[PDB]
């Protein structure tokens, strides 16, 4: 146990055990932005945000492939912040 | 009567297309627009570096512009500054980034763009038409030409009425699309008006094509 001697360790307190069962039962892809990805053939790459899929849920960040850095489309999953 | 324009024919046959690039509907004025604005600034900037051909290729974001010319020391200058100020106004014209190549034509008495601008020069540098025409015919051929044809037209020496006068060496067959026969033209603004000059190089046929 945690406490202040070996020979007794302490409880937390009364109001911890509360704090505690409180909370056991109760962002935004700026355009500009250098990103990193987080999954995918593409996961962790230095893209840069490029357009807003934002009612989609979803993303776009432009990348650097074979010299076309193509416009490239990602999942909301695939930020890196 | 009227011809067809032997590039514009012979175009994706076994002739390249000057401006090679993808874009679609949304941005492909704006690059013709763009090409327009580079392809003028540099040919009048190099109007004395014997440029004969001016490929624009947009890679990505950026624009690639490779200058054929016969002079390619004039247009690089010592150690690369001349090179470097024509990209970085280059770049400005078009808005992104720009970089710039220099092809070297060997033979430029084969280049029609070249014979036509070295005649149009003399024209307006106060010379016999006939003689220069003649003189160019000679040179094209001495250097190889499979055929040539030049075509001078419009008050020349300063007569009051214009005409047209055409010299032709060697074969040029213009209904034969297989075959290479590089064409350009030139405007001489003299004293008395604008002359009109035609070229037309034939220098072999095209079977395998290569598009
Ligand atoms: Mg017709």
């Amino acid at each position: 146990f945690i406490g202040g001697t070996s020979d007794r360790p302490a409880p937390i307190s009364d109001k911890e055990v509360d704090a505690i069962m409180n909370r056991l039962q109760q962002t935004l892809f700026e355009p500009g932005e250098m990103v990193r990805v987080n999954d995918g053939p593409f996961a962790d790459f230095n893209g840069v945000v490029e357009e807003v899929d934002y009612e989609k849920s979803r993303l776009k960040v432009s990348v650097s492939i074979f010299g076309r850095a193509t416009p490239v489309e990602l999942d909301f999953s695939q930020v890196e912040k | 009567g009227q011809k067809v324009h032997p590039n514009g024919i012979r175009l994706g046959i076994v002739k390249p297309w000057n401006s090679t690039w993808f874009a679609n509907t949304k941005e492909f004025a704006d690059n013709l627009d763009s090409d327009f604005k580079v392809r003028q600034y540099l040919t009048k900037e190099l109007a004395k570096a014997s440029v004969s051909r001016i490929v624009i290729e947009r890679p990505a974001k950026s624009i690639r512009v490779t200058i054929h010319t016969a002079r390619p020391g004039i247009v690089i200058g010592k150690k690369g500054e001349d090179v470097e100020k024509l990209r970085k106004v280059v770049a400005d014209i078009a808005g992104v980034p720009a970089q710039i190549n220099i092809a070297e034509v060997r033979k430029p008495e084969l280049d029609a763009k070249l014979v036509a601008d070295s005649i149009t020069s003399q024209l307006e540098r106060r010379v016999m038409f006939r003689r220069a025409m003649k003189r160019t015919v000679q040179n094209a051929m001495r250097l190889g030409a499979k055929g040539i044809k030049v075509e001078v037209s419009g008050r020349l020496g300063g007569a009051e009425i214009a005409r047209t006068e055409w010299y032709r060496e060697g074969r040029v067959p213009l209904h034969t699309l297989r075959a290479d026969i590089d064409y350009n033209t030139s405007e001489a603004h003299t004293t008395y008006g604008v002359i009109g000059v035609k070229v037309w190089i034939f220098k072999g046929e095209i079977l395998g094509g290569m598009a």
